[PDB]
């Protein structure tokens, strides 16, 4: 039995946003 | 494993400083082995080639790999990946072990960024152990070789920032093969066409001038496209033999007739490539840098622009002039960069005259639709502006047109939003900062020039403000004739319509509306008369704008700019 290298899923990240103000 | 002699040093052109360096940093370590052994010096060198994709990095490596004649080991990053746990790292180890065993040798790690990416970001185990294996492999070369037989490692990548800093430092020489200059593009065309039959009238000086944003790979397509023009006429003669052989539009028949004669071939006569084909090939080929982000050239020409002689002279002296013949403007001391701010009341031709300049200058064109670059994320709006000027600089000369620019560069005050104040400051550095943008011509169009930041409206960013105001009585005659003749009454009636006192205060947009209201009056006249003949006895009269139709439009269309002084000042 030989263990092969297997690729997997990726992590999730965070994203900053900018919000306008009518005042 | 000897390097095939299929790519020649003549196949690479336009790079001479690079070939001058490689003569002492690649040729000398590998071919001048005895000279290094006299001093007892291990001259094991590592050269990294980086630049835009298509700048002949792979061909340069293969060109100099056949010009030396030493053992060459072409390595592609995906080829050293295996399915077993330790096979992937063993393959890289065997590459450098074989190179040392075959010293002097030349290793070419093409697309090294595929396997040598940052291990401080790509937190895996195979990927990190591949990077560590290359460092160990590149250090065994410096020590395990018999002194006098050096090994040079060549690496080519168009993303040198993805390399691990611990691996990028192991390449002593980095060569930046940028986009070819005007002199370099002439040499590349000669080296691409040296085996073709040219019509002896090819002016490569003109070809280099008409390819502002091309790289070595892009110029190959122009030669490739020009070749197909010469053989276009040899396929029509082939279709004639097929069309007349037999008794669904025309293109579909061609694909079917040629399918029938699939087992039969007709020899193509040899033909030369004329200068017209080359000039036609350049238009058909879009540069790799121009694939995305560039607007289509407007169809507006100077025949569409009436009056505005003062504006036309300024735009020809400021933009069209330096673009077409930069040599003349360089002698007098004019920088190859202009900033024009077109402003005035709406409908008077600001966008129209800036679309003719983009078309008459025959340069690359990027159009921005107001606040088109703004993004909701923190850094993506300033990044779009920086990328906007990166494309324009890479494809100079280029015309950047900001339509309704007051929404992109509002005057910086305390009450201004922080997100919209960063875009203004980003544009301040791109237009005139540490990195000069020579070859980028900026045109701005707005109705509110006073709402534009005062730092933008300075020489070097938008030096000149051209006021495009309401036409005069004499100008309205030229505009109305221009609008009419570009859309099809004679000219004597157009003069009477345009000089009428009812057209007082009409702008350029109102004259275009006046012609539309005259055409609508024509259709009503056509409609009523068509029914009367049709019902009374197969009925179609010619729709033509008569002088009676112009009378209805004059009593129907009113000016739109109610207070020009509100836009005439400031
Ligand atoms: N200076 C040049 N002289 C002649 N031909 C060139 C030159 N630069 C590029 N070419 C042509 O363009 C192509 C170069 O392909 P190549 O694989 O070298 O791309 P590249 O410049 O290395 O970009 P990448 O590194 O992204 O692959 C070839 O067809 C080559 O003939
Ligand atoms: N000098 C002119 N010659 C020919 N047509 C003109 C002229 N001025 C205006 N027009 C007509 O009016 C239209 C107005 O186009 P344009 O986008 O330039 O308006 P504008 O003057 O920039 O006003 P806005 O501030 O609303 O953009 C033109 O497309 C053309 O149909
Ligand atoms: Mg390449
Ligand atoms: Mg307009």
């Amino acid at each position: 039995v030989v263990v092969v290298v297997v690729v997997v899923v990726v992590v999730v990240v965070v994203v900053v946003v900018v919000v306008v103000v009518v005042v | 494993r000897t390097p095939p002699t299929k790519v020649s040093i003549l196949d690479i052109a336009g790079v001479d400083d690079t070939l001058q360096r490689l003569l002492k940093e690649v040729w000398f370590p590998l071919r001048g082995g005895e000279a290094c052994e006299k001093m007892g010096y291990r001259y094991d060198n590592g050269v990294l080639l980086h630049g835009p994709s298509g700048c002949g990095k792979t061909t340069l490596a293969h060109a100099i790999a056949g010009s030396i004649g030493v053992a060459f080991i072409p390595v592609s990053a995906p080829s050293v990946i295996g399915g077993t746990s330790g096979e992937s790292e063993k393959n890289i180890r065997d590459v450098f072990d074989e190179a040392i065993r075959l010293a002097p040798c030349l290793i070419f790690l093409d697309q090294i960024d595929a396997i040598a990416g940052r291990r401080e970001s790509a937190n895996k185990g195979m990927e990190s152990r591949i990077v560590a294996e290359i460092m160990n492999g590149m250090d065994r070369i410096r020590q395990n070789t018999p002194l006098g037989k050096n090994v040079v490692v060549l690496a080519a990548t168009n993303r040198p920032e993805f390399l691990d800093p611990a691996i990028r430092r192991r390449f002593s020489v980095e060569i930046d093969m940028g986009m070819p200059s005007e002199r370099a593009r002439e040499q590349i065309l000669r080296s691409l066409t040296r085996d073709l039959s040219l019509a002896d009238d090819i002016n490569f000086k003109e070809l280099a001038k008409m390819t502002p944003g091309y790289v070595g790979s892009d110029l190959q397509y122009v030669v490739k496209a020009a070749v197909s023009e010469s053989f276009q006429a040899n396929i029509d003669s082939l279709l004639a033999q097929a069309r007349a052989k037999h008794p669904v539009s025309q293109p579909q028949r061609d694909w079917l007739l040629l399918e029938a004669h699939r087992d039969e071939e007709v020899s193509w006569p040899s033909t030369k490539i004329t200068m017209e084909q080359f000039r036609k090939a350049v238009s058909l080929v879009q540069p790799a840098s121009k694939r995305e982000g560039f607007s289509t050239i407007p169809d507006t020409t100077w025949s569409h622009v009436g009056a505005l002689e003062d504006v036309r002279k300024k735009l020809e002296m400021s933009i069209i002039g330096p673009i077409k013949n930069p040599e003349l403007f360089t002698r007098v001391g004019i920088k190859p960069a202009a900033g024009i701010l077109l402003w005035g009341p709406p409908g008077c031709g600001k966008t129209l005259v800036a679309k003719a300049v983009a078309n008459e200058s025959k340069a690359n064109f990027i159009s921005i639709k107001g606040p088109e670059l703004l993004n909701k994320y923190v850094g993506e709006s300033e990044r779009a502006v920086r990328q906007l000027f990166s494309r324009a600089k890479s494809s100079a000369p280029c015309i950047l047109f900001f339509d309704q620019m007051d929404a992109l560069v509002p005057r910086r005050d305390d009450s201004l939003s922080d997100a919209s104040a960063r875009v203004v400051n980003t544009l301040l550095t791109e237009l005139d900062g540490v990195g000069d943008r020579s070859g980028i011509y900026v045109i701005g169009a707005t109705n509110r020039p006073d709402m534009i930041d005062e730092a933008i409206r300075r020489p070097g960013r938008l030096g000149t403000s051209i006021y495009v105001g309401l036409p005069s009585a004499e100008d309205r005659v030229k505009i109305l004739k221009t609008l009419y003749r570009n859309t099809v009454t004679t000219d004597a009636d157009l003069e009477k319509v345009a000089l009428d006192l009812r057209c007082t205060g009409f702008s350029g947009a109102d004259l275009g509306n006046l012609m539309q209201a005259a055409a609508q009056a024509c259709l009503e006249r056509v409609y009523t008369q068509r029914q009367q003949k049709r019902k009374e006895g197969e009925e179609e009269i010619e729709p033509v704008i008569t002088m009676e139709d112009w009378e209805k439009a004059l009593n129907e269309v009113k000016p739109s700019v109610k207070d020009p002084e509100k836009y005439m000042h400031s």
